C-alpha cells in the first residue's frame, strides 16, 4: 500500500519544483524576458539547482525566536499541503471520503495556522504584521468559501469528491454555476496568497511577511508547501467545475484530461501574477464582505430552491 | 496652454450605466490588462546571450584607460599634467623626469579607477591624445589593489588595446 | 517651461496636464500625459534642428 | 578513491550554489538603477538563474551598489552579518569599490571593503549593465573554483 | 487506519526535510546574525507590544457567521427529506437571518475599518 | 503549412549544426541553436556568426573557443576572449569585420590577446614605479679612524 | 566640400503621434448579460 | 504588478542607447556644459530618435 | 543682439524689478537696508535679521507681491565678516512669475526666529541648515540633525571644517561592529592654487585700500 503513498507524494515535490521554473520563465516570457535557461536545456535543471542550494544553505534560528514554535509551523505547512493530495477524486482516489470537501476545507483552514504561527515565532515587526494580515485574509475568504462550496455541490448530491465525476458527466459544471466559479476561482487566489492577495508575503510592503527570519531548509518546506497548496486547490477547482469524462475500463483517459485542466488553470494563476497590482488587505476584507458576501447568499438561495424548482434533487448515492 | 487630465462625468443613460454595471459585475476592463498581457507573452524576448552576445555600443564609449603610443613606438604622453589638473576625482598622479633621450614621459602615471569617475575628461584634455577612454567595459577583478593601474599597465593596456581605439579615434577625430 | 521659458523652449508648442483632485491618481495621470506631451516636443525638436556649431 | 567521491559531491554543491545564488534587493545610488537596468528584459537577470529576495535570511550574494556613508555604515554591516553563510559581496561602481568620486568627502567611507569583505570589485562609474553581469559570471566561476569539502577531506 | 498511515508518513517526510536542513548545511552563528531584522537597523525593542487591531469589530462577526454556516452544512442531505416545504422555508430563513445581520452591521457602520 | 514550416526549420537547425553532436554541443554550451553565416574565425579558434535578418542586438554573435592559452574553457566562458580587432565588431561599434579590412598592424601591439588574469597567478600587482627619493648617507667602510 | 551634420530629411520626419489610441473592444452590456443567462439557463436544463 | 516595469525599461534602455551614442557613457554623460553641449551628435542619431519616438 | 555670443538683456524687466525694489523699501523702511537688482535681472531684498518673519509675511500676504513659495534656504558663509553666515531666502510669486531674494546676516551664536510659521517648507530646510552650518534658530518645532551622521559632531559645511572631515570609521572584528577613528587618508587632497594672478574683471574690482 505504501508504494501508492510515495507515488502520490514524491511526484508532487518534483511537480512543485518544476513550478518554480515556470514561475520564473513563463512570467519572463510574459514579461519580455527569456526566463531561466542557462542551467541545463531551457532551464529544466534549475528547480533541482534551487533545491540543493536551499538545503545546503545555513539554517537560521533567530535569538528572540521560540525554538519549538519556529520548527512546528514549517512542518505543519508542508505536511498539510502534501496530505492535501490524498482525497481528490483523481480517477481512483487514494481515500474515498464521504465528506470530501469538509476534509478539504478543514485542513485548508489549518494550513494558514502554519502561516499564522511563523509570524510571531520569528519575533519581529515584519513577520508579526504579516501574520496578522493572514488573520484578516482568512477572516475574509473563510466566511464565504463554505458558501460557494455548499452551493456548487448542492446539485452534486453529497460531499463526496468521487460523485463529482458522475454529477458533471455530460457537460461542464461551470456551465451551470459560472457566477459561482467567478466567486470560487479568485477566492482560491485569496487563500493561496498569490500576487493579487499575497499580503501575508507582501514583497514590497513588508520585505517578506511571514518569512523574514526563515532561511534555507525551513523555506524549502515553506516554498513547496504554498506551491503544493496552489496546485492542489487548483486541481480542486478543476474537478469542481471542469471535470472530464471517466471510462472505468480506461482510467488513464481521465488523467490526461484532468492534468491539462489543472495545468491550463494553473497557467492562469501565473497569468494574474503578472498583470495585476496588489490588493490592500483593507479592501480585501472590505470587498469580500461588501459585495462578495451579499451576492454569494443570493445564488446560495438560488441554488437551494432550484433543485426543488425543477424536481432535480440529486441522489446522495 | 494646458490640457485638463481627469474629469469626465459618466453619462447616466440606461445603455451607459449598464456598461459600467457590466464592467463592474463582469470583470471587463480588468481582463483587458489580463488579455493584452497574453498578447505580449507571445512576443519573442529581447534578451541577448551574454557573453556569447553583447549589447550595442558606439565609437565614443568610455571604458578602461589605456596609454597609447606613436606609430614609431614612442608613447604619446609628454607630462603636461593637464589630465591631472582636470581629473574631477584626482585619480591621476603624475611625476616626471628627463631621463636620457627624447623619452621623458612619466616617473609615475597612476590612474585610480575606484577613485576615477569615468567622465573621460582626461581624454579630450590631452593635447597629444595620449590618455584615452578605451572601448573595453570588461575589466573587473577580485582584489581592490587590482582596480588601480600603474603606469606600466596603462602602457600594456594601450599595447593590448590598440587596434580598437586606433580605429575609434579614426572615426571620431572630427566630432571632437 | 511656460511661465519662465529657458533656452529655446519658447518656440516649442505643447500642453501641460493639470490635475483636478491632487491625489495619487491625478499625479500618475499627469505623469502619463506629460510623457505624451514630451513626445510632441521631440517631434517639434526633431523637425526644427538648425545648422551651426555646438 | 575518496578524493574522486569528494570531488563529485563538490561539483554538485557549487553548481547548485552558482546556478541558484540570489542577489539582495539592495540599492543606494547611481549604480542601483543601472543594476536594475540589466534586470530589465534586455539583459535578463533571471535567465542566468537568479531571483531577487529581500531579507538577509533570504539571499546569497550581497550586491553593494552606491556611495557608502558613515550613517549608512552601521546598517550595511548589520544587514551583511545577518546573511547566513555562504554569502558573497560584489562592489558596484567606483564609489562602492573605494571612495569613488566622493573619496575625499567627510561623509563617505573610502571603501565598502573597509566595512564588509568583498569577493569581486566591478568597476565603472556607473558600470555598464554588461560589465557587472560579467561580475556575476566571474562570481559563478569563483564559486566553481572552490574545494570546501575537498579541503576538509585533506584537512 | 489508512488515513493514519498517510498522516504518519506525511508528518514523517516533513520531519526528515527539516532534520537534514539543520545538521548537514553547516552551523555558524555569531549573535548579530541571530538578531531580529528591522530593515537594516536595530528595532525599537519589542515585537511583543500590543499590536492593537483596527478591525476588531468584524472579527467577532466572523465567529457568528462561521458558526452559523455550520448550521447550513447539512443542506445537501436536508434536501433529500420528505418535507422539502418546511425545509425550504427554514433554510431560507437562516440565509435571510445572516443577510439581515450583515445588513444590520453594514448600515450601522461596522465593516469599514474602525478608526 | 506554416506550422510544419517551423518544424522543418528545427529539423534544418539540428542538421545544419553539425548533426546531433554539434546541436547538443551548442544547446548545452552555447545555450542557443540559432545558425548564422560564418563571418570570420580568429587565430584563437573563436567561431563568429552573423544573422542580419534577426532583430537588432541579435545579428552578430560569437561561439567561444574550447582552448585559449592553456585555460581550457569548453564549459566556462567570459566576455574577454574576444581579440581587440573583433571586439569592436561584436559590440557593433562598426559594420565591418576585420577580415574585410584588417586594422593597421604595428610592431608593439600584442600577438596574443589575454583576458582577466584576476584570480590566476598572472594577476597584476600594484607597485612603485618611482625610484628612491631620499637615499641615506652610507656608513664609512673603514674601522675606527 | 559642403558642411554635413546630422540633419532632418529634406521633407522632414513623419508625423509623430502622441494622443491616446485605446481600442474600443468588447460587446454591449445587455449582450454580455444575455449571454450570461443564456449559457446559464442551458446549464440547469 | 511588476510587468509595467519591464514593459518600458526596454524603451528606457533605447534612450540609453542614443545616450551612449552621442555622449561618452550610458548614464553620466557630462554632456551639457556651460556655453553649449560638448560635441555634435553622431550622424544617423536623429533618425534613430525619429523611429523610437 | 547681432553678436550671437553674449547673452541678451531684458531691460524692461530690469527696471520693472528695480521699481518693485524701491516699492518694498518704503513699505518696510525699518527692515530693508539696501535693495539691488543685478545685471542679469535678479532683484534681491536685503533685510535685517530681527525682522526676518515680518518681511516674509509681507511678501506672502501683500497683493502686489504675493510671493508664496519658499524656493530654497541658504546661509552662505563668508569668514571675513564679523557675523560670517548670511542667511538667504528664496521666494517665487506664482501670480507675477517673478523671483525675490531676501537675506540677513547672523553669527554662530545669534538665534533667528524660525520661519516655519510663515512657510511650512522652511521646516526641513531648517533641519538641514543647522546641520551643515550650525546657526541655531529659535522656537523651531523639532530642530534636530537630519543630514549628518547620528552623533556626528561639528557642522561640516563650515569654513573651518576640512573637506575630509575629522573622523573615519571601519569595521573591527575584535568588537564585532563598526567603530570610528581619526581620519587618515591614503591620498590627501592635493590643493590646486590655480587662481590666475592677473585681474579678470575691471568692472567688479574693489576700490584701492
Ligand atoms: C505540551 C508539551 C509542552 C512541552 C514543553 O515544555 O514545551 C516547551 C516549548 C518550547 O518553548 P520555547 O518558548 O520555544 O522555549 C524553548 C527554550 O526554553 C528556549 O530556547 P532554547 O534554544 O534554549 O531551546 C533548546 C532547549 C529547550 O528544548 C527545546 O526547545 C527542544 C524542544 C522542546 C523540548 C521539550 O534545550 C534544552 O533546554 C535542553 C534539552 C535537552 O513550548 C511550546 O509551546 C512547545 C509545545 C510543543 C507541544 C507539541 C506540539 C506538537
Ligand atoms: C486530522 C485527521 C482527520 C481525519 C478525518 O477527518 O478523517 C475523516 C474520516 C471520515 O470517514 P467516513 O465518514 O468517510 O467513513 C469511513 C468509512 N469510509 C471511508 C469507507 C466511508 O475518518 C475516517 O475515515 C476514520 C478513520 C480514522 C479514525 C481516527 C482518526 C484519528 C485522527 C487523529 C488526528
Ligand atoms: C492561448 C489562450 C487563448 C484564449 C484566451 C482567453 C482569455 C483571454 C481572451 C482575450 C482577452 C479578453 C478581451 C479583452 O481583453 O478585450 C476585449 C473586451 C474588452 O471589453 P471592454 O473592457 O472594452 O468593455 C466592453 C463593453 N463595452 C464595449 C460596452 C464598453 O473583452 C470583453 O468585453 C470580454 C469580457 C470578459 C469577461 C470575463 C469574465 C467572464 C468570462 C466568461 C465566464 C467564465
Ligand atoms: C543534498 C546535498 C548533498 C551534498 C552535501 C555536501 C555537504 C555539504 C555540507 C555543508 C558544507 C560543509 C561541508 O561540505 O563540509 C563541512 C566542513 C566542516 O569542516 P571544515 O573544517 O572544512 O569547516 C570549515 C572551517 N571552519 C571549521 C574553521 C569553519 O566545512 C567545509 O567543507 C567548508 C570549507
Ligand atoms: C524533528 C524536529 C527537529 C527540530 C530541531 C531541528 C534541529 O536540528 O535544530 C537545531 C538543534 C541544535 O543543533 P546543534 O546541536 O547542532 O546546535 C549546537 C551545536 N553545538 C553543540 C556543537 C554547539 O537541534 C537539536 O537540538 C541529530
Ligand atoms: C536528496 C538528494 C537526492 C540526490 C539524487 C542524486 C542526483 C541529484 C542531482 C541530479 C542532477 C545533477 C546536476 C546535473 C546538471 C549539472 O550540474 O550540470 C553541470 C554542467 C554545467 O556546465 P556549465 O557550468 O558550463 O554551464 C554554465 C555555463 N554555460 C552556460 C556557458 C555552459 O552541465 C553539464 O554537466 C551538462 C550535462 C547536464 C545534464 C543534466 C540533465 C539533462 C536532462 C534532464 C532531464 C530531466 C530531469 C528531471
Ligand atoms: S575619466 Fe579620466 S579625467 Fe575623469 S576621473 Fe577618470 S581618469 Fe580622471
Ligand atoms: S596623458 Fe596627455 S594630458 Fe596627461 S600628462 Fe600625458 S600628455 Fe599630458
Ligand atoms: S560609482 Fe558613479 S554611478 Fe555608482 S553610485 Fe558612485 S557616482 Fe553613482
Amino acid at each position: 500500500f505504501m508504494i501508492n503513498i510515495l507515488s502520490l507524494i514524491i511526484p508532487i515535490l518534483l511537480a512543485v519544483a518544476f513550478l518554480t521554473l515556470v514561475e520564473r520563465k513563463v512570467l519572463g516570457y510574459m514579461q519580455l524576458r527569456k526566463g531561466p535557461n542557462v542551467v541545463g536545456p531551457y532551464g529544466l535543471l534549475q528547480p533541482i539547482a534551487d533545491a540543493l542550494k536551499l538545503v545546503t544553505k545555513e539554517p537560521l534560528r533567530p535569538g528572540t525566536s521560540s525554538i519549538s514554535m519556529f520548527i512546528i509551523a514549517p512542518i505543519l505547512g508542508l505536511s498539510l499541503a502534501l496530505t492535501m493530495w490524498v482525497p481528490l477524486p483523481m480517477p481512483y482516489p487514494l481515500i474515498n471520503m464521504n465528506l470530501g470537501v469538509l476534509f478539504m476545507l478543514a485542513m485548508s483552514s489549518l494550513a494558514v495556522y502554519s502561516i499564522l504561527w511563523s509570524g510571531w515565532a520569528s519575533n519581529s515587526k515584519y513577520a508579526l504584521i504579516g501574520a496578522l494580515r493572514a488573520v484578516a485574509q482568512t477572516i475574509s475568504y473563510e466566511v464565504t468559501l463554505a458558501i460557494i462550496l455548499l452551493s456548487v455541490l448542492l446539485m452534486n448530491g453529497s460531499y463526496t469528491l468521487s460523485t463529482l465525476i458522475t454529477t458533471q458527466e455530460h457537460i461542464w459544471m461551470i456551465f451551470t454555476s459560472w457566477p459561482l466559479a467567478m466567486m470560487w476561482f479568485i477566492s482560491t487566489l485569496a487563500e493561496t496568497n498569490r500576487a493579487p492577495f499575497d499580503l501575508t508575503e507582501g514583497e514590497s510592503e513588508l520585505v517578506s511577511g511571514f518569512n523574514v527570519e526563515y532561511a534555507a531548509g525551513p523555506f524549502a518546506m515553506f516554498f513547496m508547501a504554498e506551491y503544493a497548496n496552489i496546485i492542489m486547490m487548483n486541481a480542486f477547482t478543476a474537478i469542481l467545475f471542469l471535470g472530464a469524462s471517466h471510462d472505468p475500463h480506461t482510467p488513464e483517459l481521465y488523467t490526461i484530461n484532468f492534468v491539462l485542466k489543472t495545468l491550463a488553470l494553473t497557467i492562469t494563476f501565473l497569468w494574474i501574477r503578472a498583470s495585476y497590482p496588489r490588493f490592500r488587505y483593507d479592501q480585501l476584507m472590505h470587498l469580500l464582505w461588501k459585495s462578495f458576501l451579499p451576492l454569494t447568499l443570493a445564488l446560495c438561495m438560488w441554488h437551494i430552491s432550484l433543485p426543488i424548482m425543477t424536481a432535480s434533487i440529486p441522489p446522495q448515492s | 496652454t494646458y490640457k485638463f487630465v481627469n474629469m469626465r462625468e459618466p453619462s447616466m443613460d440606461m445603455k451607459s450605466v449598464t456598461d459600467r454595471a457590466a464592467q463592474t459585475l463582469l470583470w471587463t476592463e480588468l481582463v483587458r490588462g489580463l488579455g493584452m498581457t497574453l498578447s505580449y507573452l507571445f512576443r519573442e524576448p529581447a534578451t541577448i546571450n551574454y557573453p556569447f552576445e553583447k549589447g550595442p555600443l558606439s565609437p565614443r564609449f568610455r571604458g578602461e584607460h589605456a596609454l597609447r603610443r606613436y606609430p614609431s613606438g614612442e608613447e604619446r604622453c609628454i607630462a603636461c599634467k593637464l589630465c591631472e589638473a582636470v581629473c574631477p576625482a584626482q585619480a591621476i598622479t603624475i611625476e616626471a623626469e628627463p631621463r636620457a633621450d627624447g623619452s621623458r614621459r612619466t616617473t609615475r602615471y597612476d590612474i585610480d579607477m575606484t577613485k576615477c569617475i569615468y567622465c573621460g575628461f582626461c581624454q579630450e584634455a590631452c593635447p597629444v591624445d595620449a590618455i584615452v577612454e578605451g572601448p573595453n567595459f570588461e575589466f573587473s577583478t577580485e582584489t581592490h589593489e587590482e582596480l588601480l593601474y600603474n603606469k606600466e599597465k596603462l602602457l600594456n593596456n594601450g599595447d593590448k588595446w590598440e587596434a580598437e581605439i586606433a580605429a575609434n579615434i579614426q572615426a571620431d577625430y572630427l566630432y571632437r | 517651461r511656460k511661465t519662465q521659458p529657458y533656452d529655446v523652449y519658447d518656440q516649442v508648442e505643447f500642453d501641460v496636464p493639470i490635475g483636478s483632485r491632487g491625489d495619487c491618481y491625478d499625479r500618475y495621470l499627469c505623469r502619463v500625459e506629460e510623457m505624451r506631451q514630451s513626445l510632441r516636443i521631440i517631434s517639434q525638436c526633431l523637425n526644427k534642428m538648425p545648422p551651426g556649431e555646438i | 578513491r575518496g578524493e574522486y567521491v569528494v570531488a563529485k559531491l563538490d561539483d554538485l554543491v557549487n553548481w547548485a550554489r552558482r546556478s541558484s545564488l540570489w542577489p539582495m534587493t539592495f540599492g543606494l545610488a547611481c549604480c542601483a538603477v543601472e543594476m536594475m537596468h540589466m534586470a530589465a528584459p534586455r539583459y535578463d537577470m533571471d535567465r542566468f538563474g537568479v531571483v531577487f529576495r529581500a531579507s538577509p535570511r533570504q539571499s546569497d550574494v550581497m550586491i553593494v551598489a552606491g556611495t557608502l556613508t558613515n550613517k549608512m555604515a552601521p546598517a550595511l554591516r548589520k544587514v551583511y552579518d545577518q546573511m547566513p553563510e555562504p554569502r558573497y559581496v560584489v562592489s558596484m561602481g567606483s564609489c562602492a569599490n573605494g571612495g569613488g568620486y566622493y573619496h575625499y568627502s567627510y561623509s563617505v567611507v573610502r571603501g565598502c571593503d573597509r566595512i564588509v569583505p568583498v569577493d569581486i570589485y566591478v568597476p565603472g562609474c556607473p558600470p555598464t549593465a554588461e560589465a557587472l553581469l560579467y561580475g556575476i559570471l566571474q562570481l559563478q566561476r569563483k564559486i566553481k573554483r572552490e574545494k570546501r569539502l575537498r579541503i576538509w577531506y585533506r584537512r | 487506519m489508512n488515513i493514519m498511515l498517510t498522516l504518519l508518513t506525511n508528518v514523517t517526510l516533513a520531519s526528515l526535510l527539516v532534520l537534514i536542513a539543520f545538521w548537514l548545511p553547516q552551523l555558524n552563528a555569531y549573535s548579530e546574525k541571530t538578531s531580529p531584522y528591522e530593515c537594516g537597523f536595530d528595532p525599537m525593542g519589542s515585537a511583543r507590544l500590543p499590536f492593537s487591531m483596527k478591525f476588531f469589530l468584524v472579527a467577532i462577526t466572523f465567529l457568528l457567521f462561521d458558526l452559523e454556516i455550520a448550521l447550513l452544512l447539512p443542506l445537501p442531505w436536508a434536501s433529500q427529506t420528505n418535507n422539502l416545504k418546511t425545509m425550504l422555508t427554514m433554510a431560507l430563513f437562516l440565509l435571510i437571518l445572516l443577510a439581515a445581520s450583515l445588513a444590520y452591521e453594514w448600515t450601522q457602520k461596522g465593516l469599514e475599518w474602525a478608526e | 503549412m506554416e506550422l510544419v514550416q517551423v518544424l522543418r526549420r528545427g529539423l534544418q537547425q539540428v542538421s545544419g549544426h553539425g548533426g546531433l553532436r554539434g546541436y547538443l554541443r551548442v544547446l548545452f554550451r552555447a545555450n542557443d541553436v540559432r545558425v548564422g553565416t560564418l563571418v570570420g574565425e580568429d587565430k584563437y579558434g573563436n567561431k563568429y556568426y552573423e544573422d542580419n535578418k534577426q532583430f537588432f542586438g541579435r545579428h552578430r554573435w560569437v561561439i567561444y573557443t574550447t582552448e585559449m592559452n592553456g585555460r581550457d574553457t569548453f564549459w566556462d566562458v567570459d566576455g574577454s576572449m574576444v581579440p581587440p580587432e573583433w571586439h569592436r565588431w561584436l559590440h557593433c561599434m562598426t559594420d565591418d569585420p576585420p577580415t574585410t579590412k584588417p586594422p593597421t598592424a604595428r610592431k608593439y601591439i600584442w600577438t596574443n590577446h589575454k583576458f582577466n588574469v584576476s584570480g590566476t597567478p598572472q594577476q597584476y600587482v600594484p607597485y612603485s614605479t618611482t625610484r628612491k627619493k631620499i637615499q641615506e648617507w652610507v656608513p664609512p667602510s673603514t674601522p675606527y679612524k | 566640400s559642403k558642411v554635413k551634420q546630422d540633419m532632418p530629411p529634406p521633407g522632414g520626419y513623419g508625423p509623430i503621434d502622441y494622443k491616446r489610441n485605446l481600442p474600443r473592444r468588447g460587446l454591449s452590456g445587455y449582450s454580455m448579460f444575455a449571454v450570461g443567462i443564456g449559457t446559464l439557463l442551458f446549464g440547469y436544463w | 504588478a511588476m510587468t509595467p516595469f519591464f514593459w518600458m525599461f526596454e524603451e528606457r534602455e533605447k534612450m540609453f542607447e542614443f545616450y551612449e551614442r552621442v555622449s561618452g557613457a550610458r548614464m553620466h554623460a557630462a554632456y551639457i556644459r556651460p556655453g553649449g553641449v560638448h560635441q555634435d551628435l553622431p550622424l544617423g542619431l536623429l533618425d534613430d530618435i525619429y523611429e523610437f519616438s | 543682439d547681432t553678436r550671437p555670443t553674449i547673452r541678451p538683456r531684458n531691460d524692461v524687466v530690469h527696471k520693472q524689478l528695480s521699481a518693485f525694489g524701491q516699492y518694498v523699501a518704503e513699505i518696510l523702511p525699518k527692515y530693508v537696508q539696501q535693495v539691488q537688482v543685478s545685471c542679469f535681472n535678479e532683484l534681491e531684498i536685503f533685510i535685517h535679521p530681527d525682522g526676518v518673519i515680518p518681511v516674509l509675511t509681507f511678501l506672502r500676504d501683500h497683493t502686489n507681491a504675493q510671493f508664496k513659495s519658499l524656493a530654497d534656504l541658504t546661509a552662505v558663509d563668508v569668514p571675513t565678516r564679523q557675523n560670517r553666515f548670511e542667511i538667504v531666502y528664496n521666494l517665487l510669486s506664482l501670480r507675477f512669475n517673478s523671483r525675490i531674494r531676501v537675506k540677513t546676516y547672523t553669527d554662530e551664536l545669534t538665534p533667528i526666529e524660525s520661519s516655519v510659521t510663515v512657510y511650512k517648507a522652511a521646516n526641513w530646510y531648517e533641519r538641514e541648515i543647522w546641520d551643515m552650518f550650525g546657526v541655531f534658530f529659535a522656537n523651531h518645532p523639532d530642530l534636530r540633525r537630519i543630514l549628518t551622521d547620528y552623533g556626528f559632531e561639528g557642522h561640516p559645511f563650515r569654513k573651518d571644517f576640512p573637506l575630509s572631515g575629522y573622523v573615519e570609521l571601519r569595521y573591527d572584528d575584535e568588537v564585532k561592529r563598526v567603530v570610528a577613528e581619526p581620519v587618515e587618508l591614503a591620498q590627501e587632497f592635493r590643493k590646486f592654487d590655480l587662481n590666475s594672478p592677473w585681474e579678470a574683471f575691471p568692472a567688479y574690482r574693489q576700490p584701492p585700500e
